[PDB]
């Protein structure tokens, strides 16, 4: 499912590490700050924790941050009035990898996409996958973005999974 | 491909079922007969134990890992097993090559075809063997001497769900003729000279059995199929160390599931001898 092309992606890491932005990240994707600050991101993480993890988190908890992770997503994605619709027209395999847009690009980010979201809600899937093609994303992660997309126009795990 | 994982998990099981079968059988005859019980056949189960090893810890894991296309079992029990599987590998050769030697002080000890070793001289063998093998293999591994230190490798050990072996040049060389070309090259002279010797005997005057001479040609055979298993693997190694990426991930992985379905072709190998194919068929109540 969603959880496993998630997990495939970006990646599940024990122990904090700083991301490709320089920021601090752990388990996957989880973001605990952006701050050179260690301390900084060791007070978010406890108050995100039950108790002081001084960077170290069992795969459980992991597991439990990135629930929380998808949660804020999903309702971040319900709330924005441009992915709403899109969202709504797509089926769980798609909505799965718009999820996964949302991960990595955010909110602002992938509403960024007018033309795109556009025809992902008229079923055109090809032409969309043209637009996402030239995009920012793609060019910076060639990879994640051709499994997305090729998700997008499959509408089918085939692209994580054979 | 849901249907090619299937058959993949079916042949891969049948393979797993193959090999701790038949080195099981290969052990509990070995071990329940009396007939069966000389210093040959010592070493040959101390071989059966590494090759049973490599059926249930290795193989199961690694056929998990390609078939998932991940590892779910998290970094321990990754580095845990790499650790096995080394061990494994070193283990064999080694008790393939004091065999050879064995047989090789055997034949020309002036009384012919017996080997001067008692019992419990030889356990000892056996004992350090696994030692010295653990010795070049787990502690290279649990003190991390082969991690390699460019950020792909890095990113791959941080990682829970990313097992796979990257080593700097020089843990691949040093290991690699350490734990595999060295034994080798050793097993394949003494062993030669061995059968220069059984033909000046076996054109000589009686008499010396034939069945001895047998022997030798299976024991030939097992050291002969081990070495054109995994020899391919080993060159590889250097062939990466020289000019890494001339040969594709999925042939590397290939040829070292080759060397792995090695494991499975002694107990079929030993029914070569009259003696284990009477053990074999009696304990399959035959
Ligand atoms: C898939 C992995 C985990 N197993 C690798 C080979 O089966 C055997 O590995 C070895 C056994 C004995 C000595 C060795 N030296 C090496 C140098 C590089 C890679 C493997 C080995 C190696």
């Amino acid at each position: 499912n969603i959880f496993e092309m998630l997990r495939i992606d970006e990646g599940l890491r024990l122990k904090i590490y700083k991301d490709t932005e320089g920021y601090y990240t752990i388990g996957i994707g989880h973001l605990l700050t952006k701050s050179p600050s260690l301390n900084a991101a060791k007070s978010e993480l406890d108050k995100a924790i039950g108790r002081n993890t001084n960077g170290v988190i069992t795969k459980d908890e992991a597991e439990k941050l990135f629930n929380q992770d998808v949660d804020a997503a999903v309702r971040g994605i319900l709330r924005n009035a441009k992915l709403k619709p899109v969202y709504d027209s797509l089926d769980a395999v798609r909505r799965a990898a718009l999820i996964n847009m949302v991960f990595q690009m955010g909110e602002t980010g992938v509403a960024g996409f007018t033309n795109s979201l556009r025809m992902l809600q008229q079923k055109r899937w090809d032409e969309a996958a043209v637009n996402l093609a030239k995009s920012r994303w793609y060019n910076q992660t060639p990879n994640r973005a051709k499994r997305v997309i090729t998700t997008f126009r499959t509408g089918t795990w085939d692209a994580y999974a054979a | 491909d849901e249907v090619w994982v299937v058959g993949m998990g079916i042949v891969m099981s049948l393979i797993v079922l193959a090999i701790v079968f038949g080195n099981v059988l290969v052990i509990t005859a070995i071990a329940k007969f009396e007939r069966l019980q000389t210093v040959t056949n010592y070493f040959i189960t101390s071989l059966a134990c590494a090759d049973l090893v490599m059926g249930l810890a290795v193989v199961p894991f690694g056929a998990a890992h390609i078939l998932t296309k991940t590892w779910t079992f998290g970094n321990f029990w990754c580095e845990f097993w790499t650790s096995i599987d080394v061990l494994c590998v070193t283990a064999s050769i080694e008790t393939l090559c004091v065999i050879a030697v064995d047989r090789y002080f055997a034949i020309t000890s002036p009384f012919k075809y017996q080997s001067l070793l008692t019992k419990n001289k030889a356990r000892v063998i056996i004992l350090m063997v696994w030692i010295v093998s653990g010795l070049t293999s787990f502690l290279p591994i649990q003190m991390h001497w082969y991690r390699a230190t460019h950020q792909e490798a890095i990113n791959c050990y941080a990682e829970e769900t990313c097992c796979d072996f990257f080593t700097n040049q020089a843990y691949a060389i040093a290991s690699s003729i350490v734990s595999f070309y060295v034994p080798l090259v050793i097993m394949v002279f003494v062993y030669s000279r061995v059968f220069q010797e059984a033909k000046r005997q076996l054109q000589k005057i009686d008499k010396f059995c034939l069945k001895e001479h047998k022997a030798l040609k299976t024991l030939g055979i097992i050291m002969g199929t081990f070495t054109l298993c995994w020899l391919p693997f080993f060159i590889v190694n250097i062939v990466h160390v020289i000019q890494d990426n001339l040969i594709r991930k999925e042939v590397y992985i290939l040829l070292n599931w080759i060397g792995y379905v090695n494991s499975g072709f002694n107990p079929l190998i030993y029914c070569r001898s009259p003696d284990f194919r009477i053990a074999f068929q009696e304990l399959l109540c035959l």
